[PDB]
């Protein structure tokens, strides 16, 4: 609760001014959110924030919450790494 | 069956064990013994070594059964014959053993002879649950201001007694046992356990000597697993209590039981939990020593009248280290009790004998259920002694140098010595006294030779008037009022 | 009852195989065909009739194979007037280089703490006839004293006219057990006794001290159980003659480190800051031989080193 | 537990027996190797400290006799030491 | 776990496996397994001898041998189950067999 | 089939199967015991042999016994059929009010709602309580979190938050004792009963469902009770579509429980001792204790804290399954100051300008602010004192101190024991009250006039009567 995910919500949001200007040059920046241990509530409230925004179009969800089986939550980052590459 | 039978008689080895109701021991050592057999033992079930001592069985294993012994286990070796009792670990129980000191598992060791047990009862049993309770409501008189006014008790509670070593915990749960005499000879008795964990041996002797010359003794039971049994018998001691005590609690009776101290059954079970190569966790216990004493603790309780109104009563104590009341053991039991009386060194080392710390203490089912004359007294006193410690850090205008002046004289009140616990009547008669002013002209240094002068007074003069106070448990009536008003101003003008 | 062979040699832990019956946990086992008597002491039974014993001297040459003897009992070590004034280890054997302990008795260093019955249900001072202590702190009959301080502020000096003192004023004898003695002090201690005249190297019987050493380099076992054989020492007093003694136990908490060790070394699990899980029992079950009986008592001082200078350590 | 000294090539010389093939008491076979360490099945006779001797040459110390092996710790570089050495 | 038996099987019963493999022994050596393997399946024998324990390694030596068709082992097959009882672990005794009879399939094959 | 016992340790027993192995979870009867013993299946160990976890008392389980596989896991008693009745762990009424004659009997394990399923309903709560509304508010079928070290609280503080809360409430309630006192278990029980939300008279009228496994029970009750209190409360919050209370005091005793068994089960342990499955076993059962879009569920859940250490693997793996966090703090309550809350260490999800207005938000900022910075002087206070702070420090310190016991309030459930009449004090006049002291309109009130009084009226009042 000192405020870590928020900065890297707003970080995310804050990319839709680029996000379209490809030509001019300032390129786009797709992001991924992975999500490992948290609570769905917390996610969906996160997945909300970018669709009101807009955001949700350049922005790829990867969640492994705290139901989800340990190796499941092991592989999360793995996998949206691969995404990223 | 064709090529077969002919390998029986070439070998005749093993002629007939009976491996269903015997073993034989596999290895022993690090206080388990290992048994080959026992096939229809149960789980936690009583077994016989050949030497006489017994064992529960603890672990069943596909192969064998593991055993703790209850004694050294220098008496057990391979090869030993072991036998089932077709018995849960149980222990003798009722009114034979009021007067007497026994073992962990209920053998008589005062050599007044046999116990003469006529019912038995598993000692591990289950809490009883909801619904054959009831809220506490009658006191539990330890005898001491101090704690009958401010951190007051009842039938059925728990109440912890915590703090440093040599800060004066056994004092008050020996004045407690002593003090029931007065209630025990009426026609609502308190029937006392006290169980000694881990204590030195002179200590429990001593304590016996003190119960017998007050004849005090005639009510109380003593189980005793001193410092030098083993381990198995001091985690043991207290279940075996508290089992004495649930006879009279589940027959319209009422028990005292005292756990002096849980901290040492703490470390007992640790070893036992640690030899058995359990994964310590804080402080080396074993994820279930909080379990240890909420099983213990859960079965004092109060009865309703469906189940005949009995009660046990639980005084468990236990010892911080440099008032370190947030250590995993006292945090457990501070969580399991329904309150705590709290000793400091400090107060101690300053002369505050008992020396409770009335600021932190607390005692929430006990309030309610304390005497009608106490409580008319008892509230102000808390209240004002807490306004004394909140001022003191000063030792000025008005009326603060007055709340020094009362606050002293309040202080020396609850100052009290050993083997003397006094009745509720004179409790109330003595913070009365103080609350009202009528000490405000005495020297703080006289305090404690005027009280001890009032009340010979009163018992020598004015035992009607006590009588009267206990018969009826009132309040502090007009009458009770103008009987005081005449017993201290009396009393006043001989002692000056 | 029988003798066995050598299974196991690691360090100070020995396992020993009898064909025989075993003997019992505590016993004492005499390994043969060594130059100096190797003593073991039985710990455990670990089945296959074969024991884990822990062994009072250095282990260094022994093979797999060799015979062991069961003594049919604990360790046992002499008692008598004869120990006044002499110096012995854990098993009873002589270091003063003095010859033999020719007492007429030995007795089992292991032994349970007097019955409850036995007990004394009084609570005496034992006077020292030292008016520090008399006046403002004083001895209680029966019990322990803890003292602090270490050298330089004249321990040995009290120490010995305690000893002097119990033998003037109650006509009992002391005893002297140096747990993890450094040799170079166990030496002037000897000298400071002798010049002192509480140990006296003609008259045996007017020694009013008998010393009990587990040096130093001594294994973790020895310097376990030392405490116990001056405490059998002194239980011979009390009970025999129905004196007042003096046992002394220099240091506490080097007792409590030989525990440690030797449960380290026994494989078992240790406990808060790295103690022996037995550590409860194994100072308990000692300290509670000392107390007043009804026929005499045993009187403890005991010098105890704090760690860390922290009291709430272990 | 297995324990050392129970291997398919260690338990045939055990079982065959060749001629004067014993040797037990005063020779041994190292069964394991690591880290300074050698287990070696036999010399029934070496004593608990006894300093004994590598093919190589190399010395090291027996510090654990055990029911059938006798845990060494070498004074050189275990390199030069394999199985059946 | 029980896995660890096969573990030691797999060795104890290779030991032999490999003298009759060179020096000859496999053809005859598979009757022997099978005799063996029969006895074992002597439900109240078996147990007796292979799992409870009997105090005595010296006295569950000579026994193994004895029950065994003092007849259908060779050298090996004595030997062996000597030494696997002086160790304390003649108990694992089918857990060896099974191993025992799939190195011949080995062998064996297609 | 039929299986047997092979193995007896503990709560934790092992049964060999000559046909079929239940699976994971399957509930399996004990039979020739003289009362019915539960047995949930853990793991598949091999050799058609399976490791279980007792439900009760396995003293007296001889090796042999025979046992039967039920063809399920655990199920309870759920419906309207519960209101009124006191249950434990396995659906077994312990009220002494007969058997519970269910329609629907339901297994208490179940997944968990789906992503797609989710709500994102963020509404306020209120309590009544000034800390908790000003600083850290509860959300309505949002996860609430109080944690204390032993004695600091708690219990007291749920009680309040079900009289404040439960009473007040349109829909039903689930209250959850977990390895507690069952002594507060009667006391509730008879509290219910006089406040009418339990009748034994019409148990159709009864507005709570009891389910309780103290700490009298041994670790596999305990470990379970959770699962079949929230079990209920699952029914109710889907089967009625409606909002459900879950009360749970206290929810560690379910990851003690575990480590009790963990122990047993042959788990190499983790941090502290702990089950190596603490983080996952908590997030099975949490992650059901939501809200749907078919429903909510608000849980208030006591979380107790071992030897007050925050760190501890239990209590810091709660944290990630809640909305909002109340602390009760040790040195608070030494003080005096109840309820003994943490005015700094204390979140909430739902405070944000957006959800609770600028002026809540504004105000309750404010007061941690002047809160934290005389946190920050009671160091070079404690040795030099007061005198020694800057005459501007002198004036926070003053608002400070006058603020930590206006943050203090009397309890109607605590009456017992303060002698004070209990107070609800209204979210709106919360944040005016305490505005007004930060912005310094009561600089000129004596610091006791603020001190155990519920709204800004009552301390000018009290300041009155002095
Ligand atoms: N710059 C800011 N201004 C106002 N509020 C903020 C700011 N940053 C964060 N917050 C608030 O703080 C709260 C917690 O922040 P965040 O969501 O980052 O949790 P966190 O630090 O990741 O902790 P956890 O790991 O428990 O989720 C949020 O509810 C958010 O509204
Ligand atoms: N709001 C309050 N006002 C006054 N006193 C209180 C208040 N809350 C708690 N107390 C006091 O503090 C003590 C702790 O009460 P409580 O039963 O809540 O402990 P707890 O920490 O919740 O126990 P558990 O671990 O079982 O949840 C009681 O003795 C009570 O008198
Ligand atoms: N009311 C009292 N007045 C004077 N001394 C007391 C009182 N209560 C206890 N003591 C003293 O406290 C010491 C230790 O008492 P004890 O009850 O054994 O405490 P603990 O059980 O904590 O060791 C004793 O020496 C005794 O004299
Ligand atoms: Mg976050
Ligand atoms: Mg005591
Ligand atoms: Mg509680």
């Amino acid at each position: 609760q000192t405020g870590k995910t928020a900065i890297a919500l707003d970080t995310i949001l804050n990319q839709a001014n680029y996000n379209g200007r490809e030509a001019d040059g300032m390129k786009t920046l797709h992001c991924i959110y992975v999500a490992v241990g948290q609570k769905r509530s917390t996610v969906a409230q996160l997945v909300k924030k970018l669709e009101e925004t807009g955001a949700m179009a350049y922005t790829t969800v990867v969640a492994a919450t705290a139901s989800d089986p340990a190796p499941m939550q092991y592989l999360a980052p793995y996998s949206a790494t691969a995404m990223g590459e | 069956e064709i090529s077969a039978i002919l390998k029986d008689q070439i070998k005749n080895f093993g002629q007939d064990a009976e491996v269903a109701e015997v073993g034989q021991v596999l290895s022993v050592g690090d206080g388990i013994a290992r048994v080959y057999g026992l096939d229809k033992v149960q789980a936690g079930e009583m077994v016989e070594f050949p030497g006489g001592i017994r064992g529960m069985v603890l672990n069943l294993e596909t192969d064998n059964v593991g055993v703790v012994i209850f004694g050294d286990d220098r008496d057990i070796k391979e090869g030993d014959t072991v036998k089932r009792t077709g018995a849960i670990v149980e222990v003798p129980a009722g009114k034979e053993l009021l007067g007497r000191v026994v073992d962990a598992l209920g053998n008589p060791i005062d050599g007044k002879g046999p116990l003469n047990a006529s019912e038995r009862r598993i000692a591990d049993v289950k809490a009883p649950g909801i619904m054959p309770r009831k809220s506490v409501h009658e006191p539990m008189a330890t005898g001491l201001k101090s704690v009958d006014a401010m951190i007051p008790v009842g039938r059925g509670q728990r109440e912890l007694i915590i703090g440093d070593r040599q800060t004066g915990k056994t004092a008050i749960a020996l004045d407690t046992i002593l003090n029931q005499a007065n209630y025990n000879g009426r026609e609502k008795t308190l029937h006392c356990i006290y169980v000694a964990v881990g204590q030195k041996r002179s200590t429990v002797a001593q304590l016996v000597k003190k119960l017998e010359e007050t004849g005090a003794m005639a009510y109380t039971t003593v189980v005793a697993a001193t410092a030098s049994d083993p381990a198995p018998m001091q985690y043991l001691a207290p279940y075996s209590a508290t089992a004495m005590g649930e006879y009279f609690r589940d027959n319209g009776m009422d028990a005292l039981i005292i756990y002096d101290d849980l901290s040492k059954q703490a470390v007992a079970y640790r070893q036992m939990s640690l030899l058995l190569r359990r994964p310590p966790g804080r402080e080396a216990y074993p994820g279930d020593v909080f379990y240890l004493h909420s099983r213990l603790l859960e079965r004092s309780a109060k009865l309703n009248e469906a189940n005949g109104a009995g009660s046990l009563t639980a005084l468990p104590i236990i010892e911080t280290q440099a008032g370190d009341v947030s250590a995993y053991i006292p945090t457990n039991v501070i969580s399991i009790t329904d309150g705590q009386i709290f000793l400091e060194t400090e107060l101690f080392f300053q002369g505050i004998r008992p020396a409770v710390n009335t600021g932190l203490s607390v005692s929430r089912v006990g309030s309610a259920a304390q005497t009608k004359a106490m409580k008319s007294v008892a509230g102000p006193v808390k209240l004002e002694l807490a306004q004394y410690r909140e001022m003191a850090a000063f030792a000025l205008d008005a009326a603060t140098q007055k709340l020094l002046n009362r606050g002293a004289r309040l202080t020396e009140l609850m100052k009290q010595p050993q083997y003397s616990p006094l009745t509720n009547a004179e409790i109330v008669i003595v913070i009365y006294a103080g609350t009202k002013g009528y000490l405000d002209g005495i020297p703080v240094r006289d305090v404690t030779k005027w009280e001890h002068g009032l009340l010979q007074y009163l018992r020598n003069q004015k035992a009607d008037l006590l009588e009267d106070m206990t018969k009826n448990d009132r309040k502090v009536a007009g009458e009770l009022e103008d009987a005081i008003k005449a017993a201290l101003d009396g009393y006043a003008k001989t002692y000056a | 009852e029988a003798n066995g062979k050598i299974t196991q040699v690691i360090g100070a832990v020995v396992d020993v195989q009898f064909d025989g019956q075993l003997p019992a946990i505590l016993n004492a086992l005499e390994t043969e065909n060594n130059g100096k008597r190797l003593v073991l002491e039985v710990a455990q039974h670990l089945g296959e009739n074969t024991v884990r014993t822990i062994a009072m001297d250095a282990t260094e040459g022994l093979v797999r194979g060799l015979p062991v003897k069961d003594t049919g009992g604990p360790i046992m070590v002499p008692v008598g007037d004869a120990t006044l004034g002499r110096i012995l280890n854990v098993v009873g054997e002589p270091v003063d280089e003095g010859g033999p302990v020719e007492a007429t008795q030995t007795r089992a260093i292991h032994q349970q703490a007097p019955d409850f019955a036995a007990q004394a249900t009084a609570s005496e001072i034992l006077v020292t006839g030292i008016k520090v202590i008399d006046l403002l702190a004083p001895y209680s009959k029966g019990g322990k004293i803890g003292l602090f301080g270490g050298a330089g502020v004249g321990k040995t000096v009290l120490i010995m006219e305690l000893i002097n003192n119990i033998a003037k004023v109650h006509s009992g004898y002391s005893v002297f057990a140096g747990v993890g003695e450094r040799t170079r002090e166990g030496n002037d201690l000897y000298h400071e006794m002798v010049e002192s005249g509480v140990i006296k190297p003609d008259d045996l019987s007017k020694s009013q001290v008998a010393l009990v050493y587990g040096q130093m380099n001594e294994p973790p076992g020895a310097r376990m159980r030392v405490a116990l054989t001056g405490l059998t020492v002194a239980e011979q007093f009390r009970d025999a003659t129905g004196t007042d003694v003096l046992f002394f136990v220099d240091n506490i908490f080097r007792f409590t480190q030989a525990g440690s060790e030797v449960s380290a070394l026994l494989g078992r699990i240790p406990s808060a800051v790295g103690y022996q899980p037995t550590l409860a029992t194994d100072m308990g079950a000692m300290q509670e031989r000392i107390t007043s009986t009804k026929n005499g008592s045993i009187t403890s001082i005991q010098a105890v080193y704090v760690p860390a200078d922290d009291l709430t350590d272990p | 537990g297995i324990q050392a000294a129970e291997i398919s090539a260690i338990l045939k010389d055990q079982i065959k027996n060749f001629g004067q093939d014993a040797e037990v008491a005063e020779v041994g076979q190292v069964l394991s190797v690591g880290d300074g360490i050698a287990r070696v099945y036999g010399l029934d006779k070496v004593q608990a400290g006894e300093m004994v001797e590598f093919p190589g040459g190399i010395r090291g110390m027996v510090l654990n006799l055990e029911t059938d092996n006798v845990g060494v710790v070498i004074f050189g570089d275990d390199r030069d030491i394999k199985e059946g050495d | 776990s029980a896995s660890i038996s096969a573990d030691i099987a797999g060795r104890y019963a290779q030991a032999l496996f490999d003298l009759v493999r060179d020096s000859g022994g496999i053809d005859a050596l598979s009757s022997q397994i099978d005799d063996l393997a029969s006895a074992y399946d002597a439900s109240q024998d078996l147990r007796d001898l292979t799992l409870s324990p009997l105090y005595d390694r010296q006295q569950q030596e000579a026994a193994v041998g004895a029950l065994s068709e003092r007849m259908g082992l060779s050298a090996e097959l004595a030997n062996t189950l000597r030494l696997l009882a002086r160790n304390r672990r003649l108990f694992t005794l089918p857990q060896f067999v099974a191993k025992l009879r799939n190195l011949i399939a080995d062998a064996k094959g297609e | 089939a039929n299986g047997k016992i092979t193995q007896v340790i503990g709560a934790v027993v092992d049964v060999q199967f000559d046909g079929q192995l239940p699976a994971i979870l399957n509930a399996l009867e004990t039979e020739n015991n003289g009362k019915r013993l539960v047995l949930e299946v853990a793991q598949h160990l091999g050799e058609n042999t399976v490791r279980t976890i007792a439900m009760d008392a396995t003293e007296g389980l001889v090796r042999g016994l025979p046992v039967k596989d039920t063809g399920g896991p655990i199920m309870v008693p759920v419906g309207d059929a519960t209101l009124g009745r006191i249950l434990n762990v396995v659906g077994e009424p312990v009220d002494e009010g007969g058997p519970v004659e269910a329609t629907q009997t339901r297994a208490i394990h179940q997944q968990a709602p789906d992503f797609a399923a989710q709500a994102t309903a963020s509404e306020i709560l209120v309590t009544g309580i000034k800390v908790i509304d000003l600083l850290a508010p509860y959300s309505k079928g949002g996860k609430i979190g109080l944690f204390g070290g032993a004695g600091v609280g708690k219990t007291v503080l749920i009680m309040e938050l079900i009289n404040n809360i439960a009473k007040v409430h349109s829909g039903y309630s689930v209250f959850a004792g977990v390895g507690e006192r069952t002594r507060e278990g009667n006391d509730l029980y008879h509290e219910m009963v006089e406040s009418g939300v339990i009748k034994p008279d019409d148990l159709s009228k009864s507005q709570v469902a009891l389910v309780y496994g103290q700490m009298n029970e041994p670790p596999g009750a305990r470990m379970r009770v959770a699962l079949t209190g929230l079990t209920v409360a699952e029914q109710f919050r889907d089967a009625t579509g409606t909002d459900v209370l879950f009360f749970v005091d206290n929810i560690f005793r379910f990851t003690q429980a575990g480590s009790e068994v963990s122990a047993l089960l042959g788990r190499i342990p983790s941090a502290v001792g702990y089950q190596p499955t603490l983080a996952t076993d908590m997030g099975a059962m949490q992650e059901r204790i939501t809200s749907t879009k078919n429903g909510s569920i608000t849980s208030i859940q006591a979380v107790y804290v071992p030897a007050d250490d925050l760190t501890d693997p239990a209590p810091a793996t709660t944290f990630a399954h809640l909305d909002a966090t109340t602390v009760l703090s040790r040195a608070i309550s030494e003080l005096g100051i109840y309820p003994a809350v943490d005015p700094l260490d204390s979140n909430s999800r739902i405070l944000d300008p957006a959800v609770v207005g600028e002026e809540h938000y504004q105000v309750a900022r404010d007061v941690q602010g002047i809160l934290q910075k005389y946190k920050s002087l009671q160091d070079i206070i404690a040795i030099l004192g007061m005198d020694e702070l800057s005459e501007e420090d002198k004036l926070t310190v003053a608002r400070a101190r006058k603020i930590q016991r206006f943050l203090s309030q009397p309890f109607d459930v605590a009456k017992v024991f303060t002698g004070s009449d209990g107070v609800q004090v209204p979210l709106e006049d919360t944040i005016k009250s305490f505005k007004a002291v930060v912005a310094g309109e009561y600089d000129h009130l004596p610091e006791a006039a603020f001190y155990m009084v519920g709204g800004i009226e009552d301390v000018k009042a009290k300041a009155q009567r002095l």
